[PDB]
């Protein structure tokens, strides 16, 4: 049982922050932050200077 | 005498962990 629910466990909070990043790169940062690549449900990777 | 329209995302991680989680019975 532990190995599913860790699972989905550890995905909803990957998703939580592509979200963030998203919405922070329209009002506020803006085209300083970039995303590079987001497959869904394991990882992303974001570049800054 | 209501949606604060999420599920186009909660939604497919489900189908993720259905399609990852087939029911045993």
């Amino acid at each position: 049982m532990y190995n599913c629910l860790h699972s989905f466990c550890l995905s909803l909070q990957l998703e939580v922050l592509h979200s963030q990043t998203l919405m922070l790169i329209r009002e506020r940062w803006g085209d300083l932050v970039q995303v590079e690549r987001y497959h869904a449900g394991k990882c992303l990777s974001l570049s800054v200077w | 005498f209501s949606s604060i329209f999420q599920r186009q995302r909660v939604d497919a991680l489900l189908l993720d962990l259905r399609q990852k989680f087939p029911p045993k019975f």
